[PDB]
């Protein structure tokens, strides 16, 4: 997961008020293009390419009905309740499959940098970052557990495979550091790091390259 | 003699037994201790001091084999190969040999099963006979127990006789010592593909043969087990657990006493009934005494052991119990969280349940003196272990079996790379793919299988490509790479078309497309390097 | 199993003379007698094997004839027996001679 930059707030959230209005009422096609600007057409938590996608309340509408029509609270997550059943990570699992959790002990990707908490191994596990204790460890652990970032075999598989595809190219660049002057080699690495913004699982590919 | 005495004191079991037979105390105890002594491991598992396993097998002019020699592992051996390589033939050969032990444990001079003149002789055998030679091990006292089964073809230039005396001699030791004092006995079983068979709901009324200890040897090497016998035996155990026998004896004793008082009071009409009740009491006491005399585990404990085994080994089954529904005893199971009858189980679940239940039953019956009867000794042959199992179960099946039955020698056949990924290469014996029946030794694969990727096992061990060769799309990424290499790494009109085809067929986030993208990127970088070097 | 000379004494004094046994036996004899040194036969089998698709049926027949010749050669003096063709013919003659209105 990525550090997201939440920039501008859409007009429609002003109109609807919590208590009176329900989430079934609000029009969703107004909300999406601002999220798609933020998130780049990728999921908030896992970084798949969004195709079946829903608006997710980071703090849910049951436990926090005050935090409902709040631009901070909304994120575009992979999965859909409507089109098919039994989705097993991210938004849908946080509610259904991840049972009890304190929402305070989760990484919120708009507020925080995830990179200090999470580490992506090239073998395709996501793990807590090197040298965390107490609360910083507990956030890393619970984020991994609640969004099901290792436990979804479909996701674990896809990420592992995506990284293992590029590991010849990583290996090969860091041989050529010997031969070239700095500014050409630094341009080469800048380029590869430019491409992976178009790619799925961009954080995991970054950790492989950098 | 003095020589036998020396060898016996040196720990030779046969010499000790011969001295026992001729003098018919000390020699008996020595033989019994050789068979019974063992220790509990650091892991809490009982381990016999003198293990029993098949060490070596040799096949001469048997079915497809002119000559084959196999060394077997003490714990687990897996035989792999293409269809028609003779994997099943190997298990059949072993089972026939084991039949000679079983026959002689049951009855003095019992005969095991013989090689078929029609099917077991190789079709183009010059010598027109077949031999199955096996060597067994039973502790340091008996390092070699050689057996040979032989059969000559119909035209009969000379009769070739089987040599089975060592099997008989060893089996005699088990039989005779057991007769004097109950000992634990080895389990021998074959589970071939015939274990897949529909379940009959109609459970046979208790004639009472299923409770006899040596019913454990009844069609053990037939290939299917007897799951019907399990169900009868399990219901029997349930009924006996609900009904205490000694209270029935006490109640019967009280009834006999009351009836005796009535007869003493002048009512001669009830004398016939008194005699019947005295008979019933004597029978109940005898059963109790026989139960007491057998040193056998309590029925409650037996039931619990088997239930635990089944639930541990069979993933979809969390509970098994006997219900009295209407006027009939019915076995029920909690399968995938729902209560169902055995007849409602899927074929895969039932087949696997049948195997484990049968094996557990036999082990409980043959190992009454062990705290955990499933830690008994024996040799179990399983053909096509993956039969009816989904990949998820294939990843757990070997681990679960070995955990439930730690001292059984398992000799198994498989076609599953998933199964092989859980087993060490030392346990694997592979036929070469181009074997025209004149391979002398089965050997271990070159690659380590345990913990290895499935794709690698398929290619390196089973000689199967990761992608299906008879599908055009299976070649596209390979062809794409070749086109890139042919055009000095630049994406030309032809390479672009194929790229678009890959994208269209496999999709935008497909592995195949990502590999293609990777190839483009790496080749561009290689070319940039080449240009910098040229300048 | 092959037919042994002393099968003639099997069930001779009880069990003899069942129609089904005859019919089975007779058809068997017919199939065998539908269509000669061992060395010559061995040479013919070898020549036919070298030629071997249309001659495969003939090769199988000749291999059978060779096996039979070897068996007869290997078979003991005490079990000496007439050819299956002759056996069939004698039985046919017996039946037609004895059984009224079967010609
Ligand atoms: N008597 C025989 N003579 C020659 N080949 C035989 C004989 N019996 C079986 N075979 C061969 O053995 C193979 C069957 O071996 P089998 O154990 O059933 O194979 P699998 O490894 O699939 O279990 C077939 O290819 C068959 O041609
Ligand atoms: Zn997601």
């Amino acid at each position: 997961m990525r550090e997201l930059a939440r920039l501008e707030r859409p007009e429609i959230l002003d109109q609807y008020i919590a208590g009176q209005n329900d989430w079934m009422e609000i029009d969703q096609s107004a909300v999406w293009p601002k999220l798609t600007e933020m998130q780049g057409g990728f999921c908030a938590y896992c970084e798949c390419r969004l195709n079946r996608c829903h608006i997710e309340h980071f703090r849910p509408r049951g436990k926090f009905p005050a935090l409902t029509f709040i631009w901070n609270n909304l994120f575009g997550s992979c999965g859909d309740s409507r089109k098919s059943g039994g989705w097993s990570r991210c938004g849908i699992y946080k509610d259904n499959g991840a049972g009890a959790y304190n929402a305070d002990d989760l990484i919120k990707p708009d507020e925080e940098n995830p990179d200090d908490y999470l580490l992506f191994l090239t073998t395709g596990e996501v793990v807590p970052a090197i040298g965390l204790t107490g609360r910083a460890l507990k956030k890393a652990q619970e984020t991994i557990r609640v969004f099901n970032l290792n436990g979804d075999i479909k996701l674990f598989g896809s990420r592992r495979t995506a990284v293992q595809a590029i590991m010849p190219n990583v290996e090969y660049l860091y041989t050529l550091l010997e031969e070239f002057d700095e500014d050409d080699w630094n341009e080469m690495l800048r380029d590869e790091l430019e491409k992976i913004e178009s790619d799925e699982y961009k954080t995991a590919l970054k950790h492989a390259w950098t | 003699t003095k020589q036998y005495e020396r060898k016996a004191k040196g720990g030779n079991l046969l010499s000790a037994f011969e001295l026992y037979q001729r003098n018919s105390g000390e020699w008996f105890e020595m033989c019994r201790d050789y068979i019974q002594d063992g220790h509990v491991d650091e892991s809490g598992i009982f381990r016999p001091d003198n293990a029993f396993y098949l060490r070596r097998l040799t096949l001469k002019d048997f079915r497809r084999f002119s000559l084959l020699e196999i060394k077997l592992e003490e714990d687990l051996t897996v035989i792999i190969g293409n269809n028609g390589k003779g994997k099943t033939s190997i298990l059949y050969a072993i089972a026939k040999t084991l039949s000679w032990f079983v026959a002689n444990i049951l009855k003095e001079g019992g005969s095991g099963q013989r090689l078929s003149e029609m099917t077991d002789i190789k079709n183009d055998a010059e010598d027109r006979y077949s031999d199955v030679s096996s060597t067994f091990f039973f502790g340091k006292g008996l390092k070699s127990v050689p057996i040979r089964l032989s059969r000559s073809a119909l035209g009969t230039a000379e009769r070739r006789d089987s040599e089975v005396k060592p099997a008989k001699d060893l089996a005699d030791i088990w039989r005779v010592i057991n007769e004097v004092n109950t000992i634990n006995l080895p389990t021998f079983a074959l589970y071939n593909v015939e274990r897949s068979q529909p379940f009959n709901r109609n459970i046979k009324d208790n004639t009472g043969r299923r409770e006899e200890r040596f019913d454990a040897y009844s069609q053990t090497l037939g290939g299917a087990g007897r799951f019907d016998h399990f169900v009868e035996w399990y219901i029997y155990l349930h009924k006996r657990t609900v009904s205490d026998i000694s209270s029935s004896i006490k109640e019967l004793e009280q009834q006999v006493n009351d009836l005796q008082r009535t007869v003493d009071g002048g009512m001669v009409s009830v004398k016939s009934l008194l005699e019947q009740m005295k008979f019933k009491l004597s029978e109940a006491i005898e059963r109790n005494d026989a139960a007491v005399s057998s040193r056998v585990l309590t029925e409650s404990v037996q039931k619990s052991i088997v239930e635990k085994a089944i639930c541990s080994v069979v993933p979809s089954i969390s509970n098994i119990w006997v219900e009295m529904i209407t006027g009939s005893d019915l076995v029920k199971v909690t399968n995938d969280g729902h209560d169902v009858t055995i007849d409602q189980l899927s074929d895969g679940q039932r087949v696997f349940l049948s195997l484990v239940a049968d094996l557990a039953r036999r082990m409980v019956m043959l190992n009454p003196l062990l705290e955990n009867p499933l830690e008994g000794r024996g040799i179990v042959l399983i053909d096509e272990i993956e039969l009816h199992l989904h990949p998820k179960w294939q990843q757990e099946v070997i681990l679960n079996l070995r955990s439930a039955f730690p001292n059984i020698q398992f000799i198994i056949t498989t076609h599953s790379p998933i199964v092989l990924s859980t087993i060490e290469k030392r346990c694997i014996r592979e036929f070469e793919p181009n074997d025209d029946g004149d391979q002398s030794f089965l050997d271990s694969p070159d690659m380590q299988t345990k913990g290895s990727e499935n794709a690698q096992i398929l290619e390196q061990v089973m000689n199967v490509h990761s992608t299906p060769p008879g599908i055009a799309e299976s070649h596209w990424l390979g062809n794409f790479e070749l086109l890139l290499l042919d055009n000095s790494g630049e994406l030309d009109n032809h390479s672009q078309v194929l790229y678009d085809q890959i994208k269209a067929h496999f999709g935008i986030d497909s592995i195949e497309l990502k590999k293609a993208d990777s190839l483009i990127r790496i080749n561009k970088m290689k070319n940039k390097l080449n240009k910098i070097r040229a300048e």
